[PDB]
């Protein structure tokens, strides 16, 4: 199937 | 009791006593560019400055980079003279020694410790591993770790930025990953593993995902294998041509290994053009801001008087006394963390332990990453009220009375402390500059001061000469000895650092049986990150251990690579390594605020120096720079002390005043601060051509684990409505008691008819309530029959909130989900008995009252586990009203007792596990009927010694 996606994602470092 | 071992010693090339003066920042740049030494240095240290200044004297140089080109150069002037601190080409190492007389005289001769710049080789390979990567073969990297659907890295690498980077957890991942876990495989091979249990269709895909773990450096190519640890140019070399077919790399690289060779024997001043050249091939294959490091060792041995060596023995056993002071620290808040999260019984996966969504996070003091959550700062004491105000006292009169500081009025209050406690520490290292005043020689504390991690300041000198190495080998030889005797593995954390312009600070050579590597691999015995587990000591310490062999393992960083600086799991494997409490000096701590310390002093040494802060602030027009200096008596030589280093000068030079007036305007920008230290003379200590050399040295000074492997969330975690039902009660304590009398039966009933059963406890954190857990075949049913009593306490203003919450099983402590369960038929029967203890308490036509019960109670809990045999009770004691008995609810209670004790007989629990589960059940017993409280527990055992003993 697509489980060779790999999906990197990369992150950086109310009410009232 | 500490003992000087022989120490390094570290000096200058250049001669102060050659030191030229000058006026102006021209006349500096004509100076320098005919100073045949100075370059070379400049062209080693600074390339890219280097050229800068070579810009400029073509007039390439705009004129906003001139200030900055005209200061770095007479900074950097300065140093090449004035400070011995170890760079290439500017200072050099020996190896010194203890005798009957001082020998201030360098005989040795000057040698070239020459590696690779370690940023320029890493960024080769990189490079090699996508070009190459069919013709090489593959690990996996030591900092991937699977959590849940993702799979992370304790830091990441290639985004040339400061950005960290996770990938999905596909069953593509899986096989690739565990195909190369334990060794290297082909990249052939790991294709062909992809596509034998997908299709051949797949191949196009599998390469593709293969190239993109090898992008993203979750796995490492066999280049890296010793790389950064121990580099053999053959090895080396051999790999890249087995790879290189086109020749583009080799060649060139055995002009490299040549020209460096060549460089080797060339005289300091004589090597410019050579040097130019290693530049030259070296930046054809791949450009890098530096090429080449340099350590310069020497042969000399430098000697020290036998009362000089007790002048330091004295310093080392006086810093190491005052961390006698040092009662509670950020990881000691830690460990507490710890304990109320996982209890004493658990071993936890250190990538679970810092996870801050799962796991506790960190100490409160880590940065990477920092708690994403609010907390407020924990209760820290590094020294005594008592001691603080000595301190300050002292600071006071200093001030008053024109003095230094004497820290010796308190070596005698230090020294005496705690004499009844074995001193943990195995030993230290010092730093300090050697300098005169008054025509003798003293010694002056480095502002680093110095660690308690031995070998740090000598691994990186280890494999550059064999002298060196047998040195190293025997400071490090104190500590693997005693690891030997403990049974406790020894590891060295060998890793690339997140910013690879560090990577040239993190070379040592490893010393140790084992190795946890990080972005590259080694050839020794290597640790799995995920295979090292927390637990707590008989002593309540941090310890870790690798859960495939069992060992104990303390981890090591033999450097002087920054430690505050790791990603969390590994500072803290470091940290729990040594002994926590040297680093923070009561002086350096409370003395911080003030503008103007004293010079402290201690038997002839110089703790610190005097010390200042200027203001930006406060250079006004009525007040220029040079009477502001003036107007708080600074001496006419002083230090800017900027941060790693300080820059000398001198009211009576104008270039000198110029840089003043440079910092204090930057300052008066950001509205703060620079510090300026008082000046020591230091040019004629030790001499080599009866010139004098800037000197300074580097001292060195010289169980019953059981716990479980933690078990998983979806083990241990009960969820709501399925077996259990779980409410928190928000009631007050002074009414507690009352809810547990006129409100808790009607549960009971209720939940009686419905066959099931209960159990309560007593919590504060956050606010106070009872946790209600019911256990029962129709959980829906039965909370909403209950519901019409808790709005009943609503209503009444007894409860105000209640939440439904996941009951956490605590299964290592009783023992197994067995006996857990056994437990909790123990709970449940306790706490059908308590109701009417408290009425029994609260009637007065009783006349027994609430401690009264509690003795007794504990006592028949006692007399069943060990069936009426009052010496096994003594036993258990040593080492930490007739119808109770009679009634229905106690009976029950004894058949659940019996039912315990006899499956923890069939399952030949070792004694220990049956004495801490019982002093459990009995602990939470009287959180059932009494306080939550501390202490008071523990002295209900005392008068059962007494009443025990009585009967005999």
């Amino acid at each position: 199937t697509k489980d060779f996606n790999l999906d990197l994602v990369c992150v950086s470092k109310t009410x009232i | 009791s500490f003992k000087a071992q022989p120490f390094l010693v570290r000096n200058t090339i250049l001669c102060p006593n050659d030191k030229r003066s000058f006026t102006e920042y021209t006349q500096v740049i004509e100076t320098v560019s005919k100073n045949k030494v100075f370059l070379e240095q400049l062209l080693l240290a600074n390339p890219k400055l280097y050229d800068v200044m070579q810009k400029y004297n073509a007039g390439l140089l705009k004129k906003k980079r001139v200030k900055k080109l005209f200061e770095s150069i007479y900074k950097y002037y300065k140093r090449s003279y004035l400070r011995s601190t170890p760079f290439g080409l500017f200072s050099e190492t020996s190896i010194g020694v203890f005798s009957k007389s001082s020998q201030y005289k360098l005989m040795g001769k000057t040698t070239k410790g020459i590696r690779l710049d370690t940023q320029w080789l890493i960024r080769l390979v990189h490079k090699m591993e996508v070009d190459f990567s069919k013709k090489l073969s593959f690990t996996r990297n030591n900092a991937n770790y699977k959590f849940g659907d993702r799979v992370f890295q304790v830091y990441t690498i290639n985004s040339s930025e400061l950005e960290e980077c996770n990938i999905k957890y596909t069953n593509v991942y899986q096989i690739i990953s565990e195909f190369c876990e334990n060794d290297y495989q082909k990249y052939e091979d790991i294709c062909e593993t992809v596509t034998l249990c997908y299709g051949d269709e797949y191949r196009e895909l599998s390469e593709q995902y293969l190239g993109s773990l090898i992008v993203n450096h979750y796995l490492i190519s066999n280049l890296q294998k010793d790389l950064l640890s121990d580099f053999s140019w053959n090895t080396f070399l051999t790999k890249v041509e087995a790879i290189d077919e086109d020749k583009k790399y080799i060649i060139p690289l055995k002009k490299v290994q040549k020209f460096i060779q060549e460089y080797s024997e060339i005289e300091i001043g004589e090597g410019i053009e050579k040097l130019k050249e290693i530049y030259q091939e070296m930046s054809q294959i791949l450009e890098n801001d530096n090429y080449i490091q340099i350590d310069l060792i020497s042969d000399s041995e430098i000697n020290f008087d036998v009362k000089q060596k007790q002048q330091l023995e004295h310093l080392a056993e006086f810093l190491g006394n005052t961390t006698k002071s040092v009662r509670r620290t950020y990881l000691d808040d830690y460990k507490d963390k710890f304990i109320e999260k996982y209890g004493v019984d658990q071993e936890v996966q250190i990538t679970e332990l810092f996870d801050s969504t799962f796991g506790i996070g960190a100490p409160y003091n880590y940065n990477h990453p920092r708690n994403d959550f609010y907390e407020s700062e924990p209760s820290t004491l590094y020294y005594s009220e008592e001691e603080r105000e000595k301190y300050l006292s002292m600071y006071v009169e200093a001030v008053k009375n024109h003095n230094v500081i004497n820290l010796d009025d308190l070596e005698s209050h230090y020294q005496k402390m705690d004499l009844e406690k074995k001193s943990e520490l195995q030993g230290l290292e010092l730093f300090l500059n050697l300098a005169k005043e008054y025509e003798k020689d003293i010694f002056i504390l480095g502002d680093i001061v110095g660690n308690n991690n031995l070998g740090g300041a000598s691994g990186r000198f280890s494999a550059l000469s064999p002298e060196l190495t047998s040195y190293h080998r025997t400071i490090v030889d104190s500590v693997e000895r005693e690891n030997e005797n403990k049974e406790i593995t020894s590891c060295e954390i060998v890793f690339l650092p997140e910013n690879i312009r560090h990577a040239n600070v993190m070379h040592t050579s490893i010393m140790r049986r084992k190795v946890l590597p990080f972005f590259t691999s080694t050839s020794h015995n290597e640790v799995l990150l995920t295979n090292i587990y927390i637990g707590i000591d008989e002593k309540e310490k941090f310890y870790a251990r690798d859960i495939s062999t069992q060992e104990v393992l303390k981890f090591y960083i033999t450097s002087m690579y920054n430690k505050t600086l790791f990603s969390n799991e590994l500072r803290f494997l470091y940290e729990i390594s040594l002994d926590d409490k040297f680093g923070n000096l009561p002086w350096e701590l409370i003395y911080r605020d003030f503008d103007y310390i004293p010079r402290l002093v201690f038997d002839e040494i110089v703790i610190s120096p005097a010390k200042w802060k200027i203001w930006g602030r406060d250079v006004n027009s009525k007040m220029t720079i040079r009477e502001l200096i003036q107007s708080k008596e600074i001496p006419k030589e002083f230090y800017i002390v900027n941060g790693d280093n300080k820059v000398y000068l001198s009211q009576k030079n104008p270039l000198d005043m110029e840089i003043l007036e440079s910092a204090i305007k930057k300052s008066s920008k950001r509205k703060d601060f620079i510090e300026l230290q008082e000046y020591f003379e230091d040019e004629n200590i030790i001499n080599k051509g009866e010139k004098g050399r800037v000197a300074d040295v580097v001292v060195p000074f010289i169980r019953a684990f059981i716990r479980e492997k933690r078990v998983s969330v979806e083990r241990r975690e009960k969820l709501p409505f399925n077996e259990w039902l779980y409410l928190k009660l928000y009631i007050s304590i002074n009414r507690q008691n009352e809810f547990l009398l006129s409100y808790l039966p009607d549960i009971q009933k209720i939940v009686a008819n419905l066959g099931g059963n209960l159990f309560f406890l007593r919590y504060t954190d956050p606010k106070p309530h009872i946790r209600l857990r019911i256990k029962c075949s129709d959980l829906f049913l039965a909370y909403g029959s209950i519901l019409e009593i808790l709005k009943r306490s609503r209503k009444n203003r007894i409860m105000s909130t209640f939440d439904i919450s996941i009951y956490d099983q605590e299964v290592e402590r009783y023992g197994g989900f067995d006996t857990l369960e056994l437990s909790e038929a123990i709970f449940c029967a306790d706490s059908k008995i308590i109701p009417n203890l408290l009425t029994l308490i609260k009637d007065t036509n009783n006349d027994w009252k609430v401690d009264d019960v509690s003795i007794l109670v504990n006592y028949l809990y006692l007399k069943c586990f060990f069936q009426n045999d009052n010496k096994k009770i003594l036993n258990f004691l040593n080492l930490v009203g007739d119808q109770i008995f009679y009634d229905k609810n106690f009976k029950e209670l004894k058949h659940a007792i019996k039912n315990l004790f006899l499956k923890m007989i069939a399952q030949d629990f070792e004694l220990q596990k049956v004495y801490s589960i019982i002093d459990s059940i009995i602990h939470v017993h009287n959180n059932r009927l009494i306080g939550i409280e501390r202490d008071k527990e523990k002295l209900i055992y005392y008068t059962l010694q007494r009443l025990f003993v009585s009967e005999e």
